[PDB]
RNA sequence: GUGGGAGAGGGUGGUGGAAUUCCCGGAGUAGCGGUGAAAUGCGCAGAUACCGGGAGGAACGCCGAUGGCGAAGGCAGCCACCUGGUCCACCCGUGACGCUGAGGCGCGAAAGCGUGGGGAGCAAACCGGAUUAGAUACCCGGGUAGUCCACGCCCUAAACGAUGCGCGCUAGGUCUCUGGGUCUCCUGGGGGCCGAAGCUAACGCGUUAAGCGCGCCGCCUGGGGAGUACGGCCGCAAGGC
């Protein structure tokens, strides 16, 4: 019941799943969802559909909880990374500004060989 | 000896009292470890592009010198020391190479 | 497009300190720009890096931002 | 490092002649102030093996200059050994 | 010699940011993860996603190149100090002081050994989940040595340009790094690409020779047995010559 109107939205991204996080202007969360949230299980996770419903669901969730407009943050890469944009888009509540933050390193951590 | 020019960029959030000590104790890093000085200049407070000691800006300092060489790594030793400065760099000047010339 | 020394003037490339000129040189993440986009040749790109990166511990030119739109 | 004037110093030091800079004796001497110092530098700094190739390079160098005075004069080569230290 | 120049050449102290992990705190539920699909695994002792703070180790995105330096292995954040090599210009100094180099001596990726540290990520062996007729593998989830540091050994390799070093000679064109010029261009010095003459079994090479020559060293003499056996040396061992 915080009513918290104006807000931000996390949308992290990988290539098996999708997840959404809406909080308040200074950062600490408020709702989240994602292909797991939703019905989906598997592999079926990661598909944009998915990634749909997740950023639908999260919308309904964060406007009955009272939000307006918001401001889009996305970290990652993999099917409908884009479909939750479009998502969040057409929701009802309004996009401010979408940014991109994915996360890349100046080369610390010496990666898994599956990614080498 | 050899020309070099030390940046320093201390907390913003200081007073005279404050400002006085923190630039004499500089004065006295150099008398002590010989630095000799050329210009000065003041750049003062200006908003940096990442925070430094959480702090979204900072003051800037800039000083031409000439000093023993061997002793520069010291001199920075001591003017890292204190609290108030949080970065130091010095480094021996550069002739002055151009582009679009 | 144009590059960038194509609108600058006589101007000190191995000065940090001055930001107001280094900016032209980012991307609008922290990047440096490649030479094809900044114009410039290799002992002038190979000191612009290192004037740079030397400004980014000053604290002036950002080691990185976040990107717009997408 | 080294500087003009420690060069000059220890050239007119070893000229033959005024104005001589090439001359064997002055090759040796100057060789062997930077000998010396690369002498110093390694004595610390062990874990430094590339400055030591060359002053590997550096005293066959300096070697092949005496052995050059040797079968030339015996006399300045002798008196260039006992002035530096050498042997 | 003097005057300039370029550089991830080396060594020592220092410091900067991104990221991973981890711990403290806040906020917030029911999943996260992972795959062709899956499961193991982690999550109600509250994970995942998010925000703030801390600790620690390793590695330095963009610049970055068909680039540079190095004798080779090899070298990449920034600063500073200690140092090696190399290039151009001047044409000043010595006056053949040269080349090569059996033997010796030192350097030498990775892995590997020893004593002592260190440990984030990764990861032989190992422990589990799968996939397949089976899985002793590829795929997944853990994980120890090790990878990092100090000192001392080991001395191998597709240590590759599969091309030993030095010098002289023999059309050009083109792209590039770095000096000097009266700077459309000329002139040194590195790096590539086409191609004269010539060479080559062909492929190809062609002023960075595999062309024309000279000097010196190394090495070869059918495949297997075999880089085995024996002997010697070296090595703590593994093992090397
Ligand atoms: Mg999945
Ligand atoms: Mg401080
Ligand atoms: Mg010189
Ligand atoms: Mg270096
Ligand atoms: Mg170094
Ligand atoms: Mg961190
Ligand atoms: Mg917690
Ligand atoms: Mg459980
Ligand atoms: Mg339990
Ligand atoms: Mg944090
Ligand atoms: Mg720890
Ligand atoms: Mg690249
Ligand atoms: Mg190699
Ligand atoms: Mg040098
Ligand atoms: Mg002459
Ligand atoms: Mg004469
Ligand atoms: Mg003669
Ligand atoms: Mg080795
Ligand atoms: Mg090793
Ligand atoms: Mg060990
Ligand atoms: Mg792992
Ligand atoms: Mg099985
Ligand atoms: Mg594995
Ligand atoms: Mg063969
Ligand atoms: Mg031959
Ligand atoms: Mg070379
Ligand atoms: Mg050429
Ligand atoms: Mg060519
Ligand atoms: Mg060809
Ligand atoms: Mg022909
Ligand atoms: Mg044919
Ligand atoms: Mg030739
Ligand atoms: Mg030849
Ligand atoms: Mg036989
Ligand atoms: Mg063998
Ligand atoms: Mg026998
Ligand atoms: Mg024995
Ligand atoms: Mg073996």
């Amino acid at each position: 019941k915080r009513q918290v109107a104006s807000g931000r939205a996390y949308i992290h991204a990988s290539y098996n799943n999708t997840i959404v996080t809406i909080t308040d202007p200074d950062g600490n969360p408020i709702t989240w969802s994602s292909g797991g949230v939703i019905g989906y299980k598997g592999s079926r996770k990661g598909t944009p559909y998915a990634a749909q419903l997740a950023a639908l669901d999260a919308a309904k969730k964060a406007m009955a909880y009272g939000m307006q407009s918001v401001d889009v943050i996305v970290r990652g890469t993999g099917a409908g990374r884009e479909q939750a944009i479009r998502a969040l888009q057409a929701s009802g509540l309004q996009v401010k500004s979408i940014v991109d933050d994915t996360p890349v390193p100046h080369n610390g951590c010496r990666p898994k060989k599956k990614f080498r | 000896m050899r020309r070099y020019e030390v940046n320093i960029v201390l907390n913003p959030n200081l007073d005279q009292s404050q400002l006085a000590l923190e630039k004499e104790i500089i004065q006295r890093a150099l008398e002590n470890y010989g630095a000799r000085v050329e210009k000065v200049e003041e750049l003062g407070l200006r908003r940096l592009a990442y925070p430094i000691a959480k702090d979204p800006q900072g003051y800037f300092l800039w000083y031409q010198v000439e000093m023993p060489e061997d002793r520069v790594n010291d001199l920075a030793r001591e003017l890292r020391i204190r609290d108030n400065v949080r970065r130091v760099m010095v480094v021996k000047s550069q002739e002055p190479f151009l582009a679009n010339a | 497009k144009a590059k960038v020394k194509a609108t600058l003037g006589e101007f000190d490339l191995r000065d940090y300190r001055n930001v107001e000129v280094l900016k032209r040189f980012l991307s609008e993440t922290g990047k440096i720009l490649p030479r094809r986009r900044t114009g410039l040749s290799a002992k002038e790109q190979r000191i612009l890096a290192k004037t740079i990166k030397r400004a980014r511990i000053l604290g002036l030119l950002p080691f990185t931002e976040k990107l717009v739109r997408k | 490092p080294i500087t003009k004037e420690e060069k000059q110093k220890v050239i007119q030091e070893f000229a033959r002649f005024p104005g001589d800079t090439g001359s064997t004796e002055v090759q040796v001497a100057l060789l062997t102030l930077r000998i010396n110092r690369l002498s110093e530098h390694l004595k610390v700094h062990k874990k430094d093996h590339h400055s030591h190739r060359g002053l590997l390079m550096m005293v066959g160098q300096r070697r092949r200059l005496l052995r050059y005075l040797q079968r030339e004069d015996p006399e300045r080569y002798r008196a260039l050994i006992e002035k530096l230290g050498i042997r």
